[PDB]
This record gives structure tokens, sequence and C-alpha cells, in this order.
């Protein structure tokens, strides 16, 4: 950069904490374990004649 | 006695332990109408929602200072969803603290790879959502509707 006679002054700038970066972290991961079932039943007294 | 709100929240479990002067059927009479008073709030599918307690010795106390001195007690511990959202503020404060990295040359200083407080983290917002999944209507499949009444 052009400036001043003689001496400038001498200045580093790169900041140092990482950017966005590609953590988005909250996804759902574990569902509680969790089946469905129909069921069914058969009335079965006795039936004779 | 921690801040989250038991009402934002549901419970899913809980004990009640009771000292001193005590009636069972006073107990049981309570309790049933704390579930009959759904401004107290669980969780549908856990029915049997309570564990009791119950012992003779009557309450307990230091002289010189503290508590004074009573002849019936009450202690109760619970399970809830609301725990989810003082861990969820607990780690969004890391994840802004994180963003730029402090504090985090102490904890590789003194020993600990930075892979795993990277995973930790991930496992903490896992965390969030087991107890998302959880705070759920009776359906195992898909197939809630968008109404919400809690």
């Amino acid at each position: 950069s052009p400036g001043t006679p003689g001496s400038r002054s001498r200045t580093p700038s790169l900041p140092t904490p990482p950017t966005r970066e590609p953590k988005k972290v909250a996804v759902v991961r574990t569902p509680p374990k969790s089946p469905s079932s129909a069921k069914s039943r058969l009335q079965t007294a006795p039936v004779p004649m | 006695m921690v801040k989250c709100d038991p009402r934002h929240g549901k419970y899913m479990a809980c004990c009640l332990l009771y000292r001193g002067d005590v009636v069972p059927k006073d107990v049981n009479a309570a309790i049933a109408t704390i579930k009959t008073k759904r401004s107290i709030q669980f969780v549908d599918w856990c029915p049997t929602g309570f564990k009791v307690g119950i012992n003779y010795q009557p309450p307990t106390v230091v002289p010189g200072g503290d508590l004074a001195k009573v002849q019936r007690a009450v202690c109760m511990l619970s399970n809830t969803t609301a725990i989810a959202e003082a861990w969820a503020r607990l780690d969004h404060k890391f994840d802004l603290m994180y963003a730029k990295r402090a504090f985090v040359h102490w904890y590789v200083g003194e020993g600990m790879e930075e892979g795993e407080f990277s995973e930790a983290r991930e496992d903490m917002a896992a965390l969030e959502k087991d107890y998302e999944e959880v705070g759920v209507d009776s359906v195992e499949g898909e197939g809630e509707e968008e109404g919400e009444e809690y």
C-alpha cells in the first residue's frame, strides 16, 4: 500500500475464530423403540348339541 | 427445585415418599386427585403414574439455625421432558462459545482429544431429540395431526 516516506507500521489482522462451518448439530437421531400391533381374539366355549 | 417448569414439559413417572403422621387412605385420595387435576400433566401411555412410599419416622431438624420441626412431610421425585429445556439452554451456550472455540485450549492442555469434545456436543444434541421424541401422542408409526392441545 502506498504511503509516507521511511518506516511504516507492521500490522497483521488474521482473525482466529472459525467461520460458519457445517455443524448444523440439531437433527433427530434416536426416537424411542416403538412397535404398533393390531390384535385379535376368538371366543371358544364348549359348543355341543 | 430446578428452574425448568413442570408445565412446559410433561412428567413421565413419579415417586411420592412420606414421613411421620400418615394415612395411606389420604395419600390415595390426594394422588387420585392429582391424576384428576390435569393442570398437573403427565404423558398418556404411562398410566400408573406414581410410585408411593410411607414411613413412620417423624421429620427431623438440626438446632441452631435452619428449618423448623414438623409432624408430617413429603418428598416428590419425577422424570420430566422439561429437563430438556434446561439442557437445550446449556447446549446453546455451548454452541455460542464453540463457534469461536473459546476455552478449549485448557481442555487440550490437561489432556483431552478435540474429537471427544466434538462428540459430546452432538450426543447432547441427540439428547434434546431423545427427550423431544418421548413428548409424543398415541402413535408409533406416522400419522400425527398438526393440532396441539398441550
